[PDB]
């Protein structure tokens, strides 16, 4: 810790001087501070390999310390010649983040192909190191492998393929409604534009028609309760059947009419807890709003031992309509 | 005419063209007579429905803007004129109106300034143009003098 | 023969008792010209139709449709009148000040000003643009999302057979709806509204309009290579393909 400090002290003083130095000289003191830095990084590598296992916390804290220095020796060599980078990258034979950004600053897509040619899992490293950060679109062509899939799939004219992943990303989608809607639309336009047999196509667009059928529900949410509930227009999440059924029936939804409940009884097959507790919850606010007309209609829209009764009252025209509701069902 | 004359004509064309599209395409010509019978909450909804099917007619849009002008709803009236103007640029008098209304309601936004510049180049140095220039400034004594 | 047809209109317009036949025939004539994209032809006819025709005529299945068709056609025309203005403007951007390397102290100041004036014009040419973009867009959505049954689609279904017209109305949809979409995409892309570009795939695929049926398979892919282009620019901005923040 004094031996080492006196070396990181003359790196920085060998950095201040090449700022004013005849060309050739500034290189020989650079091949030198590369000769010296490659003996420090070799001694921290040999001490690592010396210690292992238990008390690991101390062995993964000394890694971060040598890794913040092969980064401070790399940046330092970012101004310097990269002809030495190849040897600094090999000396601490990984420190790839530095030799990977030297291959990026130049047109050597030949070097980043020569790097991955002789490497152990650099490919899984150069793609995750491109995403964290022209010919960069040829590396974008390979980096578009993963969810960005559909993109390079439209490009490759692999439409059917684009449709499968576009639907897959539509399904996992929960964070943004406006986006779950966009992906299906794209998936659909992908599939339609693709080369399915009229049979397969008819399946993709039917299994699809289903998705659009559930969505349409959250889609038709009245504009009275969405400013009441102070909701973002599009910047809202993909709601589930429950939230929907319960929101279509809120006392906030003021103009709630036959269609609001009919659709709040259509979203019961969209569940996967208590079914017939809600079946009641909703038919009951279907009457609170009546102010004892709508119950009337929703029994007219259904076309029946779904609804309950004695359980319900848990009253003069409830039974009265439940008589010409035993004649209707019959 | 009266209320009966105009609301009885509802059944006249209702019995001649009953489909929703043609029913709504007659809204402008329905609204044409309610504006004459002094019905502005009714005429508004008649024209607004024709606008639901004929959304690219500069005449209908202006007519609603002129009706919102009688209602004194500046924000609504201005927007209606805007649509008729963007559809048909030859409506110079509407460019003045927009500039005239934007400066009377609020000058804080530069949009009122912009529409005044256009109004000037459509009516070079007309008597109204300066009037609007003074209105925009109104929203200090030395300033007016200059 | 163009004149023969555009001239038979003034003959039918002259007699107000034939305004229903003047409009109907005006439509037909404008249906031939639209299929050729003769918009100055279609419009020169469109003005001959008195601005108050619709009001007076007030309904047989043949008159309800011709009134609808006429407005559809106006919605289409207005969607090209405002684009050509917008497009004309996009191609008149203030040019950068010219540089005089090794300037005299005179040329240095003339340039400090020319450089400061240009940094005023480019702001307005985005100003006028935004207002011509907000307007041309609206029109393109009035045609694409035509109210009450889609563009060039009859609402009345009890007229007598007219295969010429009917198939002229299907065609006009397949020539002009793919072409209006691609324009709107070009307008949205040109103004950097990339999130919305991608939302053309909702509008089109929509079951509410079934616009995707008016597309040939080739046109689709083309629209899909147009959207992937907007997407890119959204990645360059740091957002996901569809414009939503990457959390």
């Amino acid at each position: 810790r004094t031996v080492i400090i006196r070396q990181h002290e003359i790196v920085l003083k060998v950095a201040y001087p090449q700022a004013d130095s005849n060309l050739r000289n500034i290189v020989t003191e650079q091949l030198v501070a590369l000769i010296d830095c490659f003996l420090d990084g070799y001694v921290s590598q040999l001490k690592s390999v010396d210690k292992s296992s238990n008390r690991e916390r101390y062995d993964n804290l000394e890694m971060e310390y040598l890794q913040k220095r092969s980064d401070l020796l790399s940046p330092l060599l970012s101004l310097g010649q990269y002809l030495w980078a190849a040897s600094l990258a090999e000396k601490y034979c990984d420190f790839d983040i530095l030799v990977q950004m030297c291959e990026q600053t130049d047109n050597q897509s030949r070097l980043q192909r020569y790097m991955t040619q002789f490497a152990d899992q650099n490919f899984s490293d150069f793609l995750f190191r491109w995403y964290l950060e022209q010919h960069g679109q040829l590396a974008n062509f390979l980096q578009a492998h993963e969810h960005l899939s559909w993109l390079h799939e439209i490009n490759s004219q692999e439409l059917e393929k684009a449709h499968a992943t576009l639907l897959g990303l539509a399904n996992m989608e929960t964070r943004y409604f406006a986006k779950k809607k966009t992906l299906l639309g794209l998936s659909k336009l992908a599939a339609l534009a693709s080369d399915f047999s009229e049979d397969m196509l008819q399946e993709k667009i039917e299994e699809m028609a289903e998705q659009e059928r559930f969505l349409l529900h959250q889609e038709t949410l009245p504009e009275q309760l969405l400013a009441e509930k102070q909701l973002n227009l599009s910047a809202m999440p993909v709601l589930t059947a429950p939230q929907l059924i319960g929101l279509y029936i809120c006392e906030e939804n003021r103009r709630a009419n036959e269609y609001d409940f009919k659709k709040a009884l259509d979203l019961l097959e969209y569940i996967d807890i208590n079914i017939n507790d809600l079946k009641l919850e909703i038919l009951c606010k279907a009457l609170q709003r009546d102010n004892w007309v709508s119950k009337d209609s929703i029994f007219v829209k259904i076309l029946l031992p779904e609804v309950k009764d004695l359980l319900q009252a848990d009253e003069f025209v409830l039974k009265a309509n439940y008589e010409y509701y035993v004649q209707g069902q019959i | 005419r009266s209320k009966a004359d105009v609301e009885r004509y509802i059944a006249s064309v209702q019995g001649s063209t009953p489909s929703p599209r043609q029913k709504s395409m007659k809204g402008f010509y329905f609204a044409k007579l309610y504006y004459e019978a002094k019905e502005y909450d009714l005429a508004k909804k008649y024209i607004c429905t024709y606008i639901n099917v004929q959304e690219r007619d500069p005449k209908a849009h202006r007519f609603l803007g002129l009706l919102y002008e009688l209602e004194e709803n500046t924000d609504k009236a201005v927007e209606c004129y805007r649509r008729s103007v963007e559809l048909n640029p030859t409506q110079k008098d509407l460019v003045l109106k927009i500039a005239e209304l934007l400066c009377k309601n609020d000058v804080t936004d530069g949009r009122a300034k912009y529409w005044l510049e256009r109004a000037a180049k459509l009516f070079p140095g007309s008597p109204a143009i300066y009037k609007l220039k003074e209105q925009l400034l109104d929203c200090g004594w030395n300033k007016l003098f200059d | 023969e163009d004149r023969l047809k555009i001239d038979v209109i003034d003959w039918l317009v002259f007699d107000p008792a034939q305004r229903a036949e003047a409009l109907k025939q005006g439509n037909a004539i404008m249906r031939k010209f639209l299929a050729s994209k003769k918009h100055e032809a279609a419009k020169e006819v469109f003005v001959k139709i008195p601005q108050d025709s619709i009001a007076e005529i007030y309904l047989p299945a043949e008159d309800d449709n011709a009134i609808r068709e006429h407005l559809c056609i106006r919605a289409y025309l207005e969607a090209h009148e405002t684009f050509n203005e917008w497009f004309k403007h996009m191609n008149s951007v203030p040019q950068k000040p010219a540089l005089i390397p090794q300037p005299t102290f005179t040329e240095k100041v003339a340039h400090e000003h020319k450089e400061k004036k240009y940094e005023m014009d480019f702001g307005i040419w985005k100003g006028h643009l935004d207002a011509l973009t907000a307007d041309v867009k609206e029109k393109m959505y009035n045609v694409l999302l035509f109210v009450d049954g889609g563009w060039m689609v009859d609402v009345r279904e009890d007229a007598k057979e007219d295969h010429e017209r009917t198939h002229q109305m299907v065609l006009l949809r397949k020539l002009c709806l793919p072409m209006l979409c691609f324009l709107l995409h070009t307008i949205l892309h040109s103004t950097g509204q990339y999130q919305e570009c991608l939302q053309l795939a909702d509008m089109v695929s929509s079951e509410r309009h079934k616009l995707y049926l008016v597309f040939s398979k080739e046109e689709l892919r083309k629209l899909l290579q147009k959207l992937r282009e907007s997407s890119l620019m959204l990645l360059d901005q740091g957002l996901d393909p569809l414009g939503y923040e990457i959390q």
